[PDB]
């Protein structure tokens, strides 16, 4: 149904400057997660890191309160080249 | 101006192909082959061929290799003029089935005759799926054997190593999906995104025409280990578990990278490589490019020339 891996991706806990997001458990091992951020519609580059593939959930620190934001979580496994998921919050 | 078409032959081959449509491989043409002409319509891979007007009513050879076979034989000219033009062609089907197993020879047999480089990639069943379906698949990889330069076998049961439990059914075949397609877009991408150590298709054809029997194994890593870590997951990939890395005649490598990839991780990929190959075999190490890439690194490998 849903093409992406993670399939589901939503923030769980959310301060105004930190966010932790989660995703769902993978059909199929995952190495690493590329994890990207940045204000919708901006000019800067997007700010990433990678969380171990065993992860299912990550911390986005150091966020600007009230400021509207896009994250993308890219599932990189060596058994795929799936797409990945996005969301956007405030706060 | 290389022209690349894949094939999918069947049921299964036709899911894979609609998930390489779907997905996007870049500069490659996509065909789906099959009897069912139900699921030949409830699919938008743009170009649709039935093999047996006649020998098959519309409907599908179930669990059928014989008239599978047949079914294909009967409009060897339909496939043809598809072909036609062709510099590559890939063959994706799902092995054991019946339409699959039957045509996917047949397939692969008039492109030869064509002269198109002819390269099957093809999945051996489950456990689940069980042992008629298993040694059907037998008899189809050693009667398409006949007729390709280069046959990728990946064997579903490898899959469960990598498969989380509580998995569905749908998910330990969208994950075979995934095989095949990664065998067609690792192989396919040194000629439509190469980078800056191109493999170009002579080099191709070379490492892969009447070489029969190959494996494949894939690898991905980000930081500053990148290059030494997904060479290793490429060399002890379990889809290549059986194959005696030195006994191949040939090795295909491809370094997926985008720009910031340095000369000494290529050094790294090409030094592991040359030291689990034979000195005589012909290996072709180069990368392709991928510029949404940044810090992460993927290493495809084929071992060609296994049987
Ligand atoms: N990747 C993938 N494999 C499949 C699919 N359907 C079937 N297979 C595999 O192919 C075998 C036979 O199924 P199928 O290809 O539909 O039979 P056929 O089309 O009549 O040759 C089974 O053992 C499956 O493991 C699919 O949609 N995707």
């Amino acid at each position: 149904s849903v093409s992406s891996v993670p399939t589901k991706l939503e923030v769980v806990a959310a301060t105004p400057t930190s966010l932790l997001i989660s995703w769902d458990a993978p059909a199929v091992t995952v190495s690493y997660y590329r994890i990207t951020y940045g204000e919708t519609g901006g000019n800067s580059p997007v700010q990433e890191f990678t969380v171990p593939g065993s992860k299912s959930t990550a911390t986005i620190s150091g966020l600007s309160p009230g400021v509207d934001y896009t994250i993308t979580v890219y599932a990189r496994s060596a058994y795929h080249r799936r797409s990945p998921i996005s969301i956007n919050y405030r706060t | 101006m290389a022209v690349i078409k894949v094939i999918g032959v069947g049921g299964g081959g036709g899911n894979a192909v609609e998930h390489m449509v779907r997905e996007r491989i870049e500069g490659v043409e996509f065909f789906a082959v099959n009897t069912d002409a139900q699921a030949l319509r409830k699919t938008a891979v743009g170009q649709t061929i039935q093999i047996g007007s006649g020998i098959t009513k519309g409907l599908g050879a179930g669990a059928n290799p014989e008239v599978g076979r047949n079914a294909a034989d009967e409009d060897r000219e339909a496939l043809r003029a598809a072909l036609d033009g062709a510099d590559m062609v890939f063959i994706a089907a799902g092995m054991g089935g019946g339409t699959g197993t039957g045509a996917a020879p047949v397939v692969a047999e008039v492109a030869k005759d064509l002269g198109i480089l002819t390269v099957a990639v093809v999945t051996k069943p489950f456990n689940f799926e069980g042992k008629k379906r298993m040694a059907f698949a037998e008899q189809g990889i050693t009667e398409l054997s006949k007729h390709v330069d280069s046959l990728i076998t990946i064997p579903n049961d490898k899959l469960l190593k990598v498969l989380g439990r509580g998995i569905s059914l749908l998910d330990a075949f969208g994950a075979a999906n995934d095989v095949l397609k990664g065998a067609v877009q690792g192989i396919a991408e040194l000629i439509t995104r190469p980078g800056l150590m191109n493999v170009d298709f002579a080099d191709v054809r070379t490492v892969m025409s009447e070489m029969g029997y190959a494996m494949m194994g894939s690898g991905v890593a980000s930081g500053e280990d990148r290059a030494e870590e997904a060479a290793e997951m490429a060399i002890s990939s379990p889809l290549l578990e059986d194959i005696d890395l030195s006994g191949a005649r040939g090795v295909l490598v491809n370094i997926t990278a985008g720009f910031d990839l340095r000369l000494d991780e290529f050094e790294t990929v090409g030094n592991t490589i040359r030291a689990f190959a034979s000195d005589n075999a012909t290996v072709v190490i180069g990368t392709s490019l991928d510029p949404d890439m940044n810090d992460e690194l993927r290493v495809t490998v084929v071992a060609t020339g296994i049987g």
